[PDB]
């Protein structure tokens, strides 16, 4: 019941242009409908895995064994993380799609438009269910190519081509370090899969194993917000259409950034090298972050802009808590903290792509980025600015809301392991609340002359915003219950190595 | 239109007076009704300092032309029910300022006025005994 | 559960009933420290019903948010009476509950800076900006000495720790003869605070004084008027409450189900003694202050005397 | 952090407490009078909405949530601090270049020795 995540939406991507010579509306009723399927088919699979067992398949023979004694075929292996990202990100994009029939379409050639935008979604989940080290390289450029070529859009814009070429130049050069790292890897241990390679790396290092892996990491933290390198962001989020960037603030940096390196390090790499050295090199960059992201988030004066600086700010508190879960290993300490980093990322996916959809809303309306003219938007756009709040105040962490037990279990980590690290994150705290606070400020006003004659938007631009904030409340009224079922297990199975290459024998 | 729970604002009024262009003869008198030998908050006035919260107004001097919108601005910011107190020989048609260019006289032709005192300018107890009478109006309205 | 309904009607009932009555004893006694008669006992129990009478106004540019911050400013004081020690130990206190005290004491004051501030004119908007910068002055210095006071008192042991409902097992006034130093510079810092959060003294800055006396509720008229009257008198009894708790609970023991009354009224009767210093005298003998000097004050002769107390007690254990 | 269950009860409280304060203006929405709806703000009341007599109003504000200073001495090191920060992001291709490949080389250094 496991072939059926791929199969449907390349059916969707490879039939879009011979259904758009019905010349009407077919061309966005087909595609609504092909991405609705695979949400019915990740629950499914969802609860298949969550029923028993660690899956393996195997592409060809109904073993991964012919007349030998290791692997030769394609495998996946899909355990219980996986599926989270699995079931996450066929929601959102729903909830994307369905969005974007009002916005959208005083533009011209949308038929290629929902072919890369299933495209989106289909090398994002293949990224999550494959346990190959060379299809891993695929999957990651299927989706590095749509996103160029969704941002540089509207190329009749005076910056919608400036964007583009920022992200291109430099995307194209950090996807090749992988490239050289495969073939680096390829020719001193002989095989190319991720279970059987852990049990090869073991008897022999060489000091190709850390070449291999240094450039290999060095590579997959550009596809991030990490702290050096996090510009392209800043201006790839107000240069695109609202539906693009809250699938891209909310999603693919945290499948091509923080899911690889996780996968990377808690299971090829690390029979062999100490953890304690990769910890200490991920946590620098941890503490760069939160302080570079969330500092000049508050010097603003654009909308969409604030929005790209708060969410490089909340990629620190996920690599300091995947930071701190491998200095210590198998404890109390170190493993409420990994556990704590796993649901934050999907608090973090809800919450922000809340908050980008109301942000293109009001800039569909009004038409200004600036936030220091239009004030009193409240008067005359209600529903909106309600749902603004809400989305501000689930950020920073406000208790009957879900971002309070997502943030309070970073906290006592932080604090019981080393007191300089809690003071960081608390500096790093007061910031975010300074600049929602502010910009909350500029829109319970006076009416200015530039909002008086406004109003809102449809229902399809307003049916979205009812689904996600019943889910972020109703997910807030059970917090203690959630983190004890689903997410400490779920983390206990990350450095459980020596199940997942036995159950892959 | 006056319906019921009217009864407790005739044992706790709150004041704010309007000066249109007095001679500050009466505002003294409005002030030291309050100090300790005068007093009144025993009563349960209190001098307040925003029209949205009062109910008695108390408006003196002669209505100068520049100020003759704002005490017809004023009036509506009031809620409701309020009185008129109308202190001095000033907005009783003037005193010595009936023949001017610029004032404007009896108060009367602006907004409805309930209650006048003369004098020039009136004692502190002759405006007490004007807040009683007014307010004892104010009851049988009521009823 | 359905017993935790009961209380938190039945007490919100009382404490509605007292605070006022304190209120009204309070104006009667400055009354007569300068000469005057002054109004009768039960003067707030007119005020209130008076406005409730009259017709409240709305202004033409007005939010969603100014027919509703004075519900959302009463609802976070009525379900803040539910974790509060009224003597006993308060209904649903449990291993956390200091920091749910902490976050809902700052939150009704920010729910009434946006209620003001969401409105049309420019005087709220100078009203507002006053408050905030009042509100995130005088909350590091109350932080340190109940966290402090939280942590010291668990080193001889209980159960719940970190809660409200233990300290009433060991107070400070049983560690030693250093200990005897730290009760009045924490004796300080309490009052000083409890000055400043109900703001009259000095500290009487953001309520009648906009530029002259337009202060920052110049803009609610009718029934909004006569909540907010209401919810600043349950706060001014909450505030006081905990700082009784803090510097010395000393209770009957009594058992039965008649000595939680005793207790009750054994508190109200502390509550009273420490008001009638702070408020009455202190609003009596000295005026308002300044904006810019009521802001290094909190950071230079409070906030100092907080580390001073809470490092010397901690060199007590 | 507290309780199993405990998260429910504040909803319980908090609803309970909305229902008892939403109550009450229900009571005394039906005794006493209606509203209306005026504007002029009851500020300055010269003025409402005029032209020119002298210079007046509609000169709004922008954010400025500060209004203190601390010591006096904190103010000039935030905005040494900020002006530094605000322009290193200058936007030219081989700044992007040349952190990633320091990046690199720092985590290359790092895991050769230790
Ligand atoms: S009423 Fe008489 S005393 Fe009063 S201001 Fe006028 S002239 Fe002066």
């Amino acid at each position: 019941w496991l072939p059926f995540i791929i199969i449907i939406p390349l059916l969707g991507a490879f039939s879009m242009p011979i259904v758009s010579l019905l010349k009407g509306k077919a061309k966005e009723i087909w595609a609504s409908m092909i991405s609705f399927a695979t949400l019915i088919v990740g629950i499914q699979v969802f609860r298949e895995v969550w029923s028993k067992g660690t899956i393996v398949y195997t592409l060809g023979a109904p073993n991964p064994f012919g007349k030998a004694t290791f692997p030769i075929r394609i495998v996946w292996e899909v355990d219980k993380f996986g599926a989270l990202m699995v079931l996450i990100v066929t929601f959102v994009s729903f909830l994307a799609v369905i969005y974007s029939i009002e916005y959208m379409k005083h533009d011209t050639g949308l038929e290629k438009f929902y072919t890369l935008i299933l495209i989106l979604e289909l090398g994002m989940l293949g990224i999550a269910i494959t346990g190959d080290i060379f299809n891993f390289y695929v999957f990651l450029e299927i989706m590095s190519i749509a996103s160029y070529a969704l941002v540089a859009f509207r190329n009749d814009t005076w910056e919608g081509i400036e964007a583009g070429i920022k992200y291109m130049f430099a995307g194209s050069l950090a996807s090749s370090f992988v490239l050289l790292g495969i073939a680096l890897l390829y020719g001193q241990y002989g095989t190319l899969t991720m279970g059987y390679l852990a049990v090869k790396i073991a008897e022999n290092p060489t000091i190709v194993a850390k070449v291999a892996l240094a450039l290999f990491i060095g590579g997959l933290l550009f596809k991030s917000g990490a702290a050096p390198v996090h510009m392209w962001l800043a201006d790839a989020h107000p240069a695109a259409p609202s539906s693009i960037s809250a699938m891209l603030s909310g999603l693919v940096i945290k499948i091509g950034g923080i899911y690889a390196i996780a996968r990377i390090v808690f299971s090829i790499f690390s029979p062999t090298i100490n953890l304690g050295t990769i910890g200490w090199i991920i946590i620098i960059f941890a503490c760069i972050t939160l302080i570079v992201g969330n500092a000049m988030a508050v010097v603003q004066e654009d909308l969409k802009r604030l929005l790209a600086y708060s969410s490089v700010g909340q990629i620190g508190y996920i690599l300091l808590g995947l930071g701190i879960g491998m200095v210590a290993y198998g404890t109390r300490v170190g493993e409420i903290a990994l556990a704590g980093a796993i649901y934050h990322t999907v608090n973090h996916a809800l919450m922000k792509a809340l908050l980008f959809l109301v942000a293109g809303a009001v800039i569909h309306e009004i038409g200004t980025r600036n936030m220091n003219e239009l004030s009193g938007l409240a008067k005359t756009m209600p529903k909106t600015t309600f749902a603004f709040l809400i989305g501000a105040a689930a950020i920073v962490g406000l208790p009957p809301l879900n971002g309070f037990a997502s943030k309070w279990l970073i906290y006592e980590s932080s604090a019981l392991f080393n007191p300089i690290l809690g003071a960081i994150a608390v500096i790093g705290t007061v910031f975010c609340t300074a600049a929602y606070v502010r910009a909350l400020f500029t829109f319970f006003g006076r009416p200015s002359e530039k909002v008086t004659n406004a109003r809102d938007p449809g229902i399809a631009m307003m049916l979205p915003m009812i689904i996600l904030v019943v889910t972020i409340i109703v997910m807030g009224f059970f917090p203690w219950q959630i983190s004890d079922r689903i997410m400490v297990p779920t983390a206990r199975a990350l450095w459980d190595v020596i199940d997942y290459i036995s159950s892959l024998m | 239109r006056i319906a019921q729970l009217c009864k407790f604002i005739g044992r706790s009024p709150w004041v704010f007076h309007v000066n249109s262009g007095s001679c500050n003869g009466c505002d003294i008198e409005i002030i030291a009704a309050l100090t300790p030998r005068y007093d009144a908050e025993r009563f349960g006035v209190k001098l307040v300092g925003s029209p949205r919260h009062a109910d008695i107004l108390l408006v003196t001097g002669p209505v100068t032309n520049q100020s003759l919108e704002r005490v017809k601005l004023v009036y509506e910011q009031t809620p409701d029910p309020k009185i008129v107190i109308a202190i001095g020989a000033c907005p009783t048609g003037g005193s010595v300022f009936y023949e001017s260019p610029f004032t404007n006289a009896p108060l009367d032709r602006i907004i409805p006025v309930d209650v006048f005192v003369p004098g020039c300018p009136p004692r502190p107890e002759a405006i007490l005994h004007g807040v009683v009478l007014a307010l004892e109006k104010l009851a049988k309205m009521i009823k | 559960i359905v017993y935790g309904v009961i209380g938190l009607i039945l007490i919100y009932i009382y404490v509605s009933v007292v605070s006022l009555l304190f209120s009204g004893i309070d104006r009667k006694l400055v009354a007569r420290m300068q000469r005057r008669i002054g109004p009768p006992i039960l003067q707030p129990f007119y005020d209130f019903l008076k406005l409730m009478s009259k017709e409240t106004i709305i202004p033409k540019t007005a939010n969603f948010m100014f027919k509703a911050a004075p519900i959302l400013m009463l609802a976070t004081v009525i379900a803040l009476l539910a974790y509060t020690p009224l003597g006993f130990p308060p209904i649903f206190g449990t291993k956390g509950d200091i920091i749910v005290f902490i976050y809902l004491l700052t939150l009704a004051d920010f729910f009434l800076v946006v209620g003001v501030m969401s409105s049309g004119s420019p005087y709220g908007r100078i009203g507002a900006a006053r408050g905030i910068a009042l509100l995130v002055s005088r909350e590091p210095a109350m932080m340190l000495g109940v966290f402090a006071v939280m942590w010291a008192i668990s080193k001889l042991g209980v159960e719940k720790p970190f809660s409200l409902s233990s300290l009433y097992e060991h107070t400070i006034w049983d560690f030693g003869p250093v200990a005897w130093v730290a009760g009045v510079v924490l004796i300080y810092v309490f009052m000083a605070w409890l000055a400043s959060e109900i703001e009259v003294g000095f500290f009487n800055i953001p309520e009648a004084e906009q530029e002259i006396a337009e202060g920052t509720l110049v803009e609610y008229s009718g029934r909004y008027l006569g909540i907010i009257k209401l919810a600043e008198s349950i706060k001014e009894f909450i505030a006081a409450s905990l700082v009784v708790a803090v510097l010395f609970p000393w209770q009957l023991n009594i058992p039965g189900v008649q000595g939680y009354l005793i207790n009750l009224l054994l508190h109200t009767l502390k509550v009273f003694i420490v008001l009638l210093v702070s408020k009455t005298i202190f609003r009596t003998i000295t005026g308002r202050l300044k904006i810019s000097q009521a802001v290094n004050l909190l950071w230079t002769r409070v906030f100092t005397a907080s580390v001073i107390g809470a490092l010397l007690l901690a060199l007590g254990v | 952090m507290f309780g199993y269950w405990d998260p429910l009860y504040f909803i319980i409280v908090f609803i309970i407490g909305l229902i008892l304060a939403y109550l009450l203006n229900l009571w005394a929405k039906k005794s006493g009078m209606g509203t209306r709806e005026v504007g002029e703000g009851t500020k300055i009341f010269i003025s409402g909405e005029d032209p020119e007599k002298v210079i007046p109003g509609f000169e709004h504000l922008e954010g400025y949530y500060t209004g203190r200073n601390t010591m006096w001495g904190l103010v000039n090191g935030v905005k040494k601090f900020f002006a530094t920060l605000k322009n290193d992001h200058t936007g030219l291709l081989p700044d992007y270049v040349s952190y990633l490949l320091m990046t690199t080389a720092f985590i290359l250094v790092i895991l050769l020795l230790r």
